[PDB]
């Protein structure tokens, strides 16, 4: 995922890791850290999430007593500014042939947080689904990429992700596979992706809409991940979207709608490809692009 | 939006680099104001000195005149791109206008010696 | 002999970029003609003097045929 | 000898104009498909 | 569902051959000449297939059928001159493929090279058997001279000459027999090209650097398919400029006379690819030695895997062997020039010195250049 | 046949109606362009005259 | 480690509509795809010309000869 | 959107639209290229061909 | 140190296809006919090699070249009558191979069967297209009748028949066209047979009993190569009895006149492997219906993969499906006799009833026969 963020957004502020490189850790002194604290820890870029057990007037009285007047005005009126980061479709392939399992991710730029189509790109991503080798569903699993993978023993795990940032996202699939079936997993992943993108059915999208509704309420069950949703939704969406409005956004999504906005965000696009392990039986990038766009449609 | 151009540049108020600035960029602007203040105070002291009777010897204008006049051949390095583009720009239109002048004059000399071109009232040639 | 079991190479990475996001002709007419002249300089000392001697023996053969077809003016000129 | 001669030069001019209109475009298609290998930059990351 | 390219066996053959073949990413325009030879062999098969729909083989009306092809049927001039100039392009791509194999040190693919030497035997056999088929003066007397060279074999050679003749001279039965052989032999070349690919596909493909390059390998599709398409279009530019602009400069002018045994041409030569063969056979005054030197000069490429003495595979890092290889290429061009003229002064001397230099560069000079290369580059 | 007749396969066939019909017009227009039909090429106004 | 890997400067190869880092590539994505597929289609129209015209030459050569077309017209029975 | 972007969005992204563009441009390329090639051929020899001497 | 038949790659595919291929042990003499078709195709190719070396293709002297082969060429009569009766041997081996394919449950080898019927179409096309080539009255009028029955289609028919004729009738361009096609077509039949063997060797062979034969396997060598040699010797016994004792019995005696367009034979009749085809074409009164019944009659045994309604594979354990199969081959024999008979009342009603009953067996009655087998054996 760090290699994919390095090769997907090269030359931008999204290329770097959250941890930072080892040549940049060793020169971090105290005054650079307090410059970072004085710049990026400002008060209206900060939310105070509580979840259950609290009272909001008690929390606002305690925030008046304690978390009031943090910092509002900048030093030399030097505001930080978000930039639209360039997505560059690229390929990085760290070849370690003595390493046992190849982790390969393929991702296309998705619309991000503030664009309203994260629900329909997530319902396509949840039709595609996920598999790990400890899942006891077997051949009879509903996602056909996982069914094909356990039918002909392709990979150990695959996980389809919609990681979003402000106007820029990575949506794709990362698979832990063996050294002998990366070509099979790449071909069947692009075949399942654009079988979804050409021939989406009502049964498939109601399966995905049901699994998204269950996945969102199972994510927002617990107090700590619902505070994660409150903080992430207040920083990104502006307001916090309630789940009744999430249900109203889910129930408008049909297979025709999924087909065209999949044609917006999937079809003939150059993806970013990362790989750590024995990446010899990964196809080259022109074979990835020829395996994207379909010979029939 | 308004697309930039090399001849119609982006203004600094519409520039995206004016809106996402850093304290090192602000320190650079403070140091630019400091060096403009030092040069303006030196120029204004030499302006309002009444002991001065001559002009203002401008060192950057002397530097620009020296760089445009007598620095170009000491700072020549012969590169193949400069050699090919200078050879084209110093030789090419001479062969081109040679072909134009020789074609037009071969046409005129051929038509005069064959009699097709007539100088009807052409006294002062 | 397929992909995956060809060779063991460890600790290499390979950056790439899309065909679409770069120019199809990255600096062709400038900055490819120095590469052509450098490869020409590298191999023309081992290509060219065989071709110099094939033109020399071609000129020798055609000139010797043209001289040997024409009769001499020395013998059987005074009988 | 050559009753096909004017038709031969006509079809040769058709070939020459179609190949002048074709050959840099398929050279651009070859260079477009080979731009990934022509800008494939490499690096070595040893474990030290 | 299943992967069709790795599931269907007819698709598995084309996936292992031309789609997902492990090919090196290094390989130059010289490596495109094998697929150029296959494509131009296919268009020679298609071109002769559509040329044999009006061709009649007999001793009276073969030249009448060839001129009926040339001017009477709709656009058969393009097919006939395309066949002649594509045989010339077939030998251009074959000589440059053989020069690529000498150029980049691929003698170590030994059975692949021996299957290629049997292709070169069969291509030269069907080119000689197809040059007689416009029944002209140059075709008749060139087949008379080349099939009269086989009488230099002692005690069985003249019986072999009347066996391949079918009679007392080159005649109607010789022309129809050479028609049957010229039709059947490119399918032997196509099956030999299939086993050439089969012997190639387990030992891999060479690169210009000359190393075992299994770390850096790319698929054949779409990289070498689009390089095949670009090579097909530049080969078709040279081919269509050869047929529709300069159709008869490689071909001899005396083919366009009708054949007659009463009158002989003064200078006897085949077409241009057999001129180094004629330069080998004209050098020795003993004709059995000329036949043995001809079979040795084509089979010495088959014996060339046993003259690889240097520890470097390709010749590109061997500058003395590059000097000897390009003087070999210029000496083969000397042979190609000298094979077309009559035996005069000093052309017999030039051909004799060229033939002993062509044998001496291959036999002793290039192995001792490899030994000098290894001893100069500290491999001892 | 019996497993291929259903509501989901009818919806997939409805999804594959316009691109297969457009591929059928691709094959028809390519057959017309390859064979040069005199009834059809005399209706196009760019090839209206004699070719 | 893994965080010390950075993709180097691709400014000499990339297009001018992608070369600035403050803009997204989705605005010029249709422009680059409609240029390169225009290059592909303008190659493919000449490939279709070379696959139509040569096949038409071979089919018309497989058709009847001009000598057969001259001899196939019968003798004119005329007015008497 | 610029000049190639709308034609990519409406006739190049789908392979059926791509092949229909290829076939329609093939027919227009047939007629326009044959007209232009015969025009430049008769300009490179006006009076040598059988047209413009057919007055006899 | 290593095994050559699993190390050397040409020997690896020769060993995998020919030496220790896993084959069922219980196959009868009817399984020998595929390798008999391979060696019969090879003897047709080698007799055509030694036949086309003295064959001149033009209508002035094609029959004179045929009589020059049969009289003036030493052992040329053996080659020509061996080629004609080896075409008859090829078609009786092909008919027994396709009767084995209809019998013993091998419809289900689907890609093998589809490339088989493509091969069968090419074999029938090259058989007619080489039967024109002696240029007799029966060969010319059979060419005229068979190509003229392709002109029944509106709007493409007369374009197709002047395309396949090269004129208003069969002439010199038609004969040279058919000789070039008769050269090129059995090599693509041999390549189709090689990839037919590849599509067989994907899934092995099958037994007469319709079972999975993986439990009991013998190697192909030396258990099936000596059955191959015994089948080759009995096939060469019947073929050499056909050439050396009854040479024109399976052939037509009316072919052995010079070809004349000014007269017609009193009954027009193609060869004995085309007689059921001519009877099916003669059965339909509409001519377009006759050529559609021709194409559907050759193509309707490719629908037999899709006409397997029974849960048992072979017909060994299907007793009244055996009754319908032997009445199918009885209808084929009656079709051969009816096509040998001329067009008279009442041979036409016998041909109509037998073609209707043959299409009812191959389409209607045998799937409902398989349904009543699995109803009488209580499968459902
Ligand atoms: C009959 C005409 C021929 C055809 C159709 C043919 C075909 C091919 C093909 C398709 C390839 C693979 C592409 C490549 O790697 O270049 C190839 C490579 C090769 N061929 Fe041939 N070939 C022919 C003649 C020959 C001859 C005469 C030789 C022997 C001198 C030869 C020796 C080789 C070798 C050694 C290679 C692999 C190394 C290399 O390509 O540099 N071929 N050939
Ligand atoms: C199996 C496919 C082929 C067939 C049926 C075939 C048939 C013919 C025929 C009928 C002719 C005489 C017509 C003419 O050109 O005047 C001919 C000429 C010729 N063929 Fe082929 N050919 C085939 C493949 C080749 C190949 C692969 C070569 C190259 C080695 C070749 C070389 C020639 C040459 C040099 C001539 C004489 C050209 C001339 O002067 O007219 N042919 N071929
Ligand atoms: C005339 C050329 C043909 C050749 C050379 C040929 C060759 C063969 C061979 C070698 C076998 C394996 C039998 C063995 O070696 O024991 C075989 C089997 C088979 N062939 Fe053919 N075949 C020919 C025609 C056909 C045709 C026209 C069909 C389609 C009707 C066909 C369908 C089959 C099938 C289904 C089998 C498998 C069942 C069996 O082994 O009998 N073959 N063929
Ligand atoms: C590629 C190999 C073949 C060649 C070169 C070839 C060549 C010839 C030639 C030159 C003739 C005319 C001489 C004659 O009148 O008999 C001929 C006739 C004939 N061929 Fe072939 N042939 C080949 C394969 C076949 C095959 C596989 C068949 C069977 C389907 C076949 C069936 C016939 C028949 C029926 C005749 C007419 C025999 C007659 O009436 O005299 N040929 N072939």
């Amino acid at each position: 995922f760090d290699y994919l963020h390095a090769t997907a957004f090269q030359g931008t502020p999204l290329a770097q890791a959250v941890e930072g490189p080892s040549e940049n850790v060793r020169r971090l002194s105290r005054t650079d850290l307090t410059d970072y604290l004085n710049r990026h820890y400002k008060a209206p870029r900060m939310v105070l999430a509580a979840a259950g057990g609290v009272e909001h007037q008690q929390l606002l009285d305690l925030a008046q007593k304690h978390l009031s007047s943090v910092s509002r005005v900048y030093e030399e009126d030097a505001v930080p500014g978000l930039t639209p980061c360039r997505f560059t479709g690229s390929e990085i392939r760290h070849r370690d042939d003595a390493l046992p399992l190849a982790h390969v991710a393929i991702a296309v730029e998705g619309p991000g947080w503030a664009n309203p189509d994260n629900v329909t790109l997530q319902v396509a991503n949840a039709i595609i689904g996920h598999y790990d080798c400890t899942y006891g569903g077997g051949v009879h699993l509903s996602s056909p990429l996982a069914s094909v993978a356990v039918a002909n023993k392709l990979c150990q795990s695959f996980q389809t992700f919609n990681i979003s940032y402000s106007d820029t996202g990575l949506l794709g699939a990362h698979f832990v596979c063996d050294a002998m079936s990366i070509d099979d997993m790449v071909f069947f992943l692009q075949g399942q992706w654009m079988r979804l993108c050409t021939s989406a059915t009502e049964s498939e999208v109601t399966r995905g809409k049901n699994i998204l509704r269950n996945a969102l309420v199972s994510h927002l069950d617990g107090t700590t991940p619902v505070c994660e949703d409150i903080g992430r939704s207040l920083l990104t969406y502006g307001r916090r979207i309630p789940l009744a409005e999430w249900e109203s956004r889910i129930q408008e999504v049909d297979a025709q709608m999924l087909r065209d906005i999949c044609s917006k965000y999937f079809y003939d696009q150059c993806p970013a490809v990362a790989g750590y392990g024995p990446i010899e039986q990964l196809p080259d990038y022109n074979r990835i692009r020829s395996g994207m766009f379909w010979l029939r449609f | 939006k308004y697309k930039p151009a090399p001849l119609a540049t982006l203004p600094s108020t519409l520039d995206p680099a004016e809106y996402d600035v850093s304290p090192e960029t602000r320190r650079a602007q403070v140091e630019r104001l400091s060096i403009r203040a030092r040069l303006k105070r030196e120029y204004l002291l030499q302006y309002n000195d009444p002991k001065r009777v001559s002009h203002i010897e401008d060192p950057a204008l002397i530097r620009w005149t020296y760089a445009r006049s007598a620095n170009i051949y000491p700072n020549f390095r012969p590169t193949p791109k400069n050699s090919l583009l200078g050879a084209v720009a110093g030789f090419g239109p001479l062969i081109f206008w040679y072909y134009v002048f020789k074609t037009d004059r071969d046409r005129k000399e051929r038509l005069i010696q064959e009699g097709k071109l007539d100088r009807k009232f052409n006294i002062s040639y | 002999r397929e992909f995956g079991n060809l060779a063991r190479i460890r600790h290499v990475i390979s950056y790439s970029l899309s065909p679409f996001e770069q120019r199809a002709f990255p600096s062709y007419f400038s900055k490819g003609i120095p590469n052509v002249l450098r490869r020409t300089r590298e191999r023309i000392l081992r290509v060219a003097p065989p071709f110099v001697v094939v033109y020399l023996i071609y000129t020798w053969g055609n000139q010797e045929f043209e001289q040997s077809k024409r009769k001499n003016p020395a013998m059987y000129e005074n009988d | 000898s050559e009753p096909e001669h004017d038709h031969r030069k006509r079809m040769g001019l058709k070939m020459l104009l179609m190949m002048g209109l074709l050959l840099p475009l398929t050279y651009a298609m070859k260079r477009h498909k080979w731009s990934v290998l022509k800008s494939r930059k490499l690096a070595y990351r040893p474990p030290k | 569902m299943t992967n069709m390219r790795k599931t269907h066996p007819l698709f598995k053959i084309i996936n292992h051959s031309f789609i997902d073949l492990p090919a090196p990413s290094n390989i130059s325009s010289w490596w495109n000449f094998g697929s150029l030879l296959g494509v131009c062999l296919m268009v020679q098969i298609i071109t002769g297939l559509f040329l044999a729909m009006h061709y009649t083989s007999d001793t009276m009306t073969a030249f009448s059928s060839v001129t009926h092809i040339c001017r009477d049927v709709n656009y058969g001039w393009l097919i006939r001159y395309m066949h002649a100039n594509g045989a010339s392009m077939f030998f251009i791509c074959l000589f440059l493929h053989v020069g690529r194999g000498l150029y980049y040190g691929s003698y170590t693919f030994m059975e692949t090279w021996n299957i290629g030497v049997l292709l070169l035997f069969a291509v030269m056999a069907t080119a000689f058997m197809g040059y007689v088929l416009p029944w002209g003066q140059m075709s008749f007397w060139g087949a008379t001279v080349i099939t009269n060279l086989l009488s230099a074999i002692p005690y069985i050679g003249t019986t072999l000459v009347e066996w391949i003749w079918g009679g007392f001279s080159v005649d109607k039965a010789t022309l129809t027999r050479f028609f049957a052989f010229h039709f059947i032999l490119p399918f032997i070349i196509a099956a030999l090209a299939i086993v050439h690919l089969l012997f190639l596909h387990e030992t891999g493909s060479n690169n210009p650097t000359g190393l075992n390059s299994d770390a850096d390998k790319i698929p054949f599709h779409p990289y070498y398919t689009i390089k095949d398409i670009l090579g097909i279009l530049i080969m078709f530019l040279i081919l269509m400029t050869l047929v529709l602009f300069f159709p008869d400069m490689l071909g001899d002018p005396d083919n366009y006379m009708p054949a007659n045994p009463l009158n002989t041409p003064p200078h006897i030569k085949p077409e241009w690819y057999f001129l180094f063969a004629y330069a080998i056979l004209r050098s020795i005054p003993n004709k059995l030695g000329g036949v043995l030197a001809l079979i040795l000069s084509i089979l010495i490429l088959a014996l060339m895997p046993f003259l690889h003495t240097s520890k470097q595979r390709s010749l590109m890092f061997r500058p003395i062997t590059q000097i000897l290889y390009w003087i070999l290429v210029a000496n083969l061009l000397i042979l190609t020039w000298i094979g077309g003229q009559p035996v005069e002064h000093p052309f017999i001397i030039i051909g004799q010195l060229a033939s002993i230099s062509y044998f001496s560069i291959i036999l002793i000079l290039m192995p001792i250049s490899g030994i000098i290369e290894d001893k100069m580059l500290k491999l001892y | 046949l019996s497993r291929f007749l259903g509501p989901r396969y009818r919806e997939l066939a409805r999804n594959w109606i316009p691109t297969a019909g457009m591929w059928g017009t691709v094959g028809a227009v390519g057959l017309v362009w390859a064979t040069d039909w005199r009834l059809i090429l005399d209706w196009v106004p760019y090839i209206n005259g004699k070719f | 480690s893994h965080t010390d890997v950075k993709v180097p400067d691709f400014s000499d190869y990339r297009r001018a509509e992608v070369l600035d880092s403050t803009k997204s590539s989705k605005e010029s994505s249709e422009a680059r795809k409609g240029f390169s597929y225009l290059v592909t289609a303008t190659t493919t129209v000449g490939v279709a010309y070379a696959a139509k015209n040569v096949v038409s030459q071979f089919v018309s050569s497989m058709s009847a000869s001009a000598d057969v077309l001259a001899m196939s017209k019968i003798e004119i029975k005329l007015s008497d | 959107p610029t000049i190639p972007s709308r034609l990519y969005s409406l006739l190049f992204r789908r392979t059926s639209t791509f092949a229909l563009t290829i076939a329609v441009g093939a027919l227009f390329f047939e007629r326009a290229f044959d007209q232009g090639a015969d025009a430049i051929y008769e300009h490179i020899n006006e009076g040598k061909l059988w047209k413009h001497i057919k007055h006899k």
